[PDB]
């Protein structure tokens, strides 16, 4: 049972834009309008994630369209316009977890995107949204993400985003179909409340890829745990199912370890609610182990430390996977803790902060950019 | 068994009248476009919004599917029973109607 309970709360009246494991769109609209029809598209947005999808709207892949995203924290618009495709990238920044105001409309022979109701982009284009066939006029709209595969955008770009979305309205349409299917669906609901990092409720991991060769591993991880005991960050190499080196919570105490001996200790308050810095830096003949600025003492002698790092040296030579908050069920006696984490944690590898939408493999309940806070 | 979980209502009133109808329904697998039927005859000229939602985390597991029709000036080429229409595969189904008139 976790010492330290997160918030569970959830808001009602909100649209989840996260919630597809691989940036397919989480509501689809169609129009059919009888009379010439501009696009007007008004939401209110609030997330930390710097990149991914917010809505397209249009017809088809070669066809004309238009797709509202987020790269490094700021707006980024893409268009087709009969075969000529275009990108621009303007405005303030985006994803402060605070909520705001964003407009998209077809104006003259200009698109306008504003934010809190400042025009922060404005571009002349050729044609229109809305495709007349018969007198009828028709749109596809997708928010969360975009109806074709990503190759085929202007520029690719990774549409998973852990975003949210609250009294939007699409066409000044009085249609209330989103609102009373978002109610009965808790999981298309957002937190209530965010804060940063990625939450791990503590029944899965991420892995990726990555090459640390001399050799180098550091981490730093910044953590707020539920509980006492879990899997922070490890490297597993599947060829020998082997645990070379591995950073955990265990009972309260961080470890530092090679495959089951662990080369350092230090004390933490894991069930307080606090946030904590934990740190780990190794390279030849070298060790060591920070929590909050303080260095844990070493559990081994310099002689057994060489074999260690030696041990930890030929691993890293062939294939390792990169375990965030956990590892695949392996053996009980591979390491000091098998456990999953539970809680709120953000790393940075090799002084490359890990973006969880860019994992080989990412568990679906984990959440990329945003965690609960502390339930009071 | 009808994959309609709601279906169009009634709408009675004054030349000029704006209103509208609406329908629901829920579909396992790759969602249908739903066609709205005026006195049997599908309507191609609408003003109509189709909204669908994934509701399982892949796009061949469940959907909702919902269709709005609007009336804008109601006049007597309006009037009629209206039902809404989707083919599952080489099967279709229809809804309880709904009632325009003046
Ligand atoms: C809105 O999106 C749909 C996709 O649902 C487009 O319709 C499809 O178009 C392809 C080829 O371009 C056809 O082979 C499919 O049969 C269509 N599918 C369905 C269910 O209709 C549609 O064209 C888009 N609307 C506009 C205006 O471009
Ligand atoms: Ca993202
Ligand atoms: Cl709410």
């Amino acid at each position: 049972l976790p010492c330290v309970p997160f918030s569970v709360a959830k808001s009602v009246k909100s649209l989840y834009l996260g919630r597809m494991f691989s940036g397919t769109p989480v509501i689809r609209l169609r129009f059919k309008r009888l009379q010439p029809t501009r696009l007007v598209a008004e939401f209110d947005f609030r997330t930390f994630d710097p990149e991914g999808i917010l809505l397209f709207a249009g017809g088809h892949q070669d066809s004309t369209w238009i797709v509202l995203a987020l790269r490094a924290g700021r707006l980024e618009l893409q268009l087709r316009y009969n075969g000529v495709g275009r990108v621009t990238s303007s405005g303030p920044v985006i994803n402060h977890g605070m909520w705001q105001t964003i407009s998209v409309e077809e104006l003259a022979r200009n698109l306008v995107i504003k934010v809190n109701r400042d025009a922060v982009m404005k571009i002349a284009v050729a044609g229109d949204l809305f495709q007349p066939e018969r007198g009828l006029y028709h749109l596809n709209l997708t928010v969360g993400g975009i109806p074709f595969h990503e190759k085929d955008l202007v520029q690719p770009i990774n549409p998973r985003l852990d975003g949210c979305m609250r009294s939007w309205n699409w066409l000044n349409g009085e249609d209330t179909t989103i609102q009373e299917t978002v109610k009965v669906n808790t999981r298309m609901q957002c937190f209530s409340v965010t804060e940063r990092g990625s939450f791990y409720p503590g029944s899965g991991f991420a892995f990726y890829s990555l090459d640390y060769m001399t050799w180098e591993v550091e981490v730093v991880a910044h953590i707020r745990p539920a509980a006492d005991t879990g899997v922070l960050f490890a490297l597993w190499a599947p060829d020998l199912r082997a645990v070379p080196l591995s950073v955990a919570l265990v009972d309260q105490l961080v470890v530092l370890a090679v495959e089951h001996t662990a080369l350092a200790l230090m004390e933490i308050k894991v069930c307080d609610g606090q946030e904590h810095v934990v740190t780990v830096s190794l390279r030849d003949g070298e060790a060591t182990l920070e929590v909050d600025g303080t260095r844990g003492q070493s559990e081994v002698s310099a002689a057994q430390l060489q074999e260690r790092l030696a041990v930890l040296e030929r691993h890293l030579r062939s294939p390792v996977l990169t375990f965030a908050g956990g590892l695949p069920d392996v053996p009980v006696t591979s390491a000091p803790v098998t456990a999953f984490y539970r809680g709120c944690m953000t790393l940075e590898v090799n002084r490359r902060l890990l973006d969880l939408d860019e994992a080989a493999y990412k568990h679906s309940d984990i959440t990329a950019h945003s965690c609960p806070p502390v339930e009071p | 068994e009808s994959p309609f979980v709601s279906n169009p209502g009634n709408i009675t009133g004054a030349r000029g009248l704006t209103g509208t109808l609406r329908c629901q329904l829920q579909v396992q697998g790759e969602p249908p476009e739903v066609h709205w039927l005026r006195d049997g005859q599908i309507l191609e000229l609408v003003d109509s919004t189709q909204t669908q939602v994934p509701l399982g985390e892949d796009e061949q597991g469940d959907w909702i599917v919902a269709s709005q029709l609007r009336i804008t000036s109601l006049q007597l080429s309006d009037t009629g029973q209206y039902q809404c229409l989707v083919f599952l595969g080489h099967q279709t189904f229809v809804s309880q109607p709904g009632y325009v008139r003046l």
